[PDB]
């Protein structure tokens, strides 16, 4: 499994610094282009910068030129940005990316992506959230949810029963209140019948503010 | 633009060179076949590092001293299939530095 | 920069279903372009590079073409799990661009929503909030109007709603709106009401709760 894995985002005001990292498995890292790929949330796919191989030869758009630096440490198999004089519309997920499968014919084309890690750019303070039970209450189909209420940033995850439920589960994407803060529900929808017997918990971890709450879910 | 020409059967060459920092100092350079890409080459036919070639195959081959940063190539026994624009890629250090050459081979 | 501009943005496409879509160059791009396939939350996944070459693993179903200033990208035999945005990126010229992007939805039979209604818990309305929230569960099209409804009083700006991306095997939405008032304004009112048309109802189903009631 070749594999990357993105660290280092988060909440950075403007005009400051932030490095992020990848981890690359599962391949020989030291003989690949890697590239940086960006993602504002809701919009499109920018480029960033790459790196050689060797990790002496360094690429970047027009954008990032003179805050942005690519560098690799080989014998670490890992990737770094650091991003400086970062501004509002930085705000963005950061991939680290590789043509691997493609190097032989089209370098750059990226068959390998991280999972990605969220860089804020702004001035707002870190707030966790509340988690708040979305309980049942009324045939056959009972929903239940959790409201994560007032956080800040991005991203919060929720998952039900410690991942044990998936099946009829909608995570909904984050709305900014007017109050700048973020708010999300995250349902699911399960037999009625159930409701006695299977005992619901949401498990949201809002990592920025190093919050886990665990909310049992009671009709 | 400037056409390199070679019978169906010979072999080709297409001149790249590129300016050691200092002898013994290599940069990785690669050739492949269509236009110098963003990265590197597309369709490598040939790549080297900072020590010696790393990758080859028995038609595509560097006939000069590469060692003193002649990398022109030489293509055994040219079909028209061996047409094209090949890319010559010195992977310079530093920020944005590549030396791409494109060669038009034309095979009569 | 040479840019890449997709056609349609939109598009909406019954499984098995030919749809095609274009990506066109603002400079001679060669055979150099990159076709990716994003889900909701995930990376792109690579479908297609140098214009034409799939990647393992990609159903034959997928195919590129085109060269120089204009590409296609055509799924044949379309599938629930096509749902997705999709970009082009050529590797020409720096700096690497993308398209816009290209969102395909899957067309599909109507299907009504199940409503539920919550009441703010007790626990939100001790910090002095009141959050109503009506799930619109597992409905097509997307379209949708929820209309929130305190004593019978029409509201407006105090209510937001969030949508699944569509689902990859029934292709279907969710739709959260949640109502936000004080827990002075929540105390005020008796009956709140979330009104949902859908195209696959024949008439608005309200679901509404009194409040303080088991
Ligand atoms: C000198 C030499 O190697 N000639 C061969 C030729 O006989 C053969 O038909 C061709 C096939 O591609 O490859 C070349």
């Amino acid at each position: 499994e070749v594999q990357l894995l993105e660290s280092g985002g988060g909440l950075v005001q403007p005009g400051g610094s932030l490095r992020l990292s990848c981890a690359a498995s599962g391949f020989t890292f030291s003989s690949y282009h890697m590239s940086w790929v960006r993602q504002a949330p809701g919009k499109g796919l920018e480029w960033v910068s790459a790196i050689s191989g060797s990790g002496r030869s360094y690429y970047y758009k027009d954008s990032f030129f003179g805050r942005f630096t690519i560098s690799r440490d080989n014998s670490k198999n890992t990737l770094y940005l650091q991003m400086n004089s970062l501004r509002a519309e930085d705000t963005a997920v950061y991939y680290c990316a590789t043509s691997w499968e493609t190097a032989r014919i089209l370098p750059g084309a990226f068959d390998i992506w991280g999972r990605g890690t969220l860089v804020t750019v702004s001035s707002a303070s870190t707030k966790g959230p509340s988690v708040f039970p979305l309980a049942p209450s009324s045939g056959g189909t009972a929903a239940l949810g959790c409201l994560v209420k007032d956080y800040f940033p991005e991203p919060v995850t929720v998952s039900w029963n410690s991942g044990a439920l998936t099946s009829g589960v909608h995570t909904f994407p984050a709305v900014l209140q007017s109050s700048g803060l973020y708010s999300l529900s995250s349902v699911v929808t399960v037999p009625s019948s159930s409701l006695g017997t299977q005992t619901y918990i949401c498990n949201v971890n809002h990592k920025p503010s190093n919050t886990k709450v665990d909310k049992r879910v009671e009709p | 633009e400037v056409e390199y020409r070679a019978e169906v059967g010979q072999n080709a060459y297409l001149p790249c060179f590129y300016t050691p920092a200092a002898p013994g100092n290599l940069v990785p350079v690669c050739w492949g076949k269509g236009a110098c890409p963003v990265f590197e080459c597309g369709n490598v036919v040939l790549r080297t590092d900072e020590r010696d070639v790393n990758y080859w195959t028995s038609r595509y081959w560097l006939n000069g001293d590469f060692r003193k940063g002649d990398v022109s190539l030489t293509i055994e026994n040219v079909t028209l299939a061996d047409s094209g624009i090949y890319c010559c890629r010195i992977q310079i250090p530093g920020i944005m530095n590549d030396e791409k050459f494109n060669l038009k081979l034309v095979i009569k | 920069d040479i840019q890449l501009t997709q056609s349609p943005s939109f598009l909406s496409a019954s499984v098995g279903d030919r749809v095609t879509i274009t990506c066109r160059t603002s400079q001679d791009t060669n055979s150099y372009l990159a076709w990716y396939q994003q889900k909701p939350g995930k990376a792109p996944k690579l479908l297609i590079y140098a214009a034409s070459v799939l990647l393992s693993g990609v159903p034959s179903r997928f195919s590129g073409s085109g060269s120089g200033t204009e590409f296609t990208l055509t799924i044949s035999s379309l599938q629930p799990e096509d749902f997705a945005t999709y970009y082009c990126q050529q590797l020409a010229s720096s700096p690497i661009t993308f398209g816009q992007g290209t969102r395909l939805e899957i067309k599909r039979t109507v299907a009504a929503p199940s409503v539920f209604i919550f009441p703010p818990s007790d626990e939100q309305l001790k910090s002095g909030t009141a959050s109503v929230v009506c799930l619109l569960n597992n409905f097509y099209p997307r379209e949708a109007k929820v209309q929130w409804k305190v004593d019978n009083a029409l509201q407006s700006g105090n209510s937001q709603e969030s949508v699944t991306e569509q689902d990859s095997k029934d292709s279907t939405y969710s739709l959260s709106s949640t109502l936000t008032l004080s827990k002075a304004d929540y105390e005020k009112h008796k009956v709140y009401a979330c009104e949902v048309t859908h195209q696959g109802l024949s008439s608005p189903v309200t679901k509404s709760f009194n409040r303080g009631e088991c």
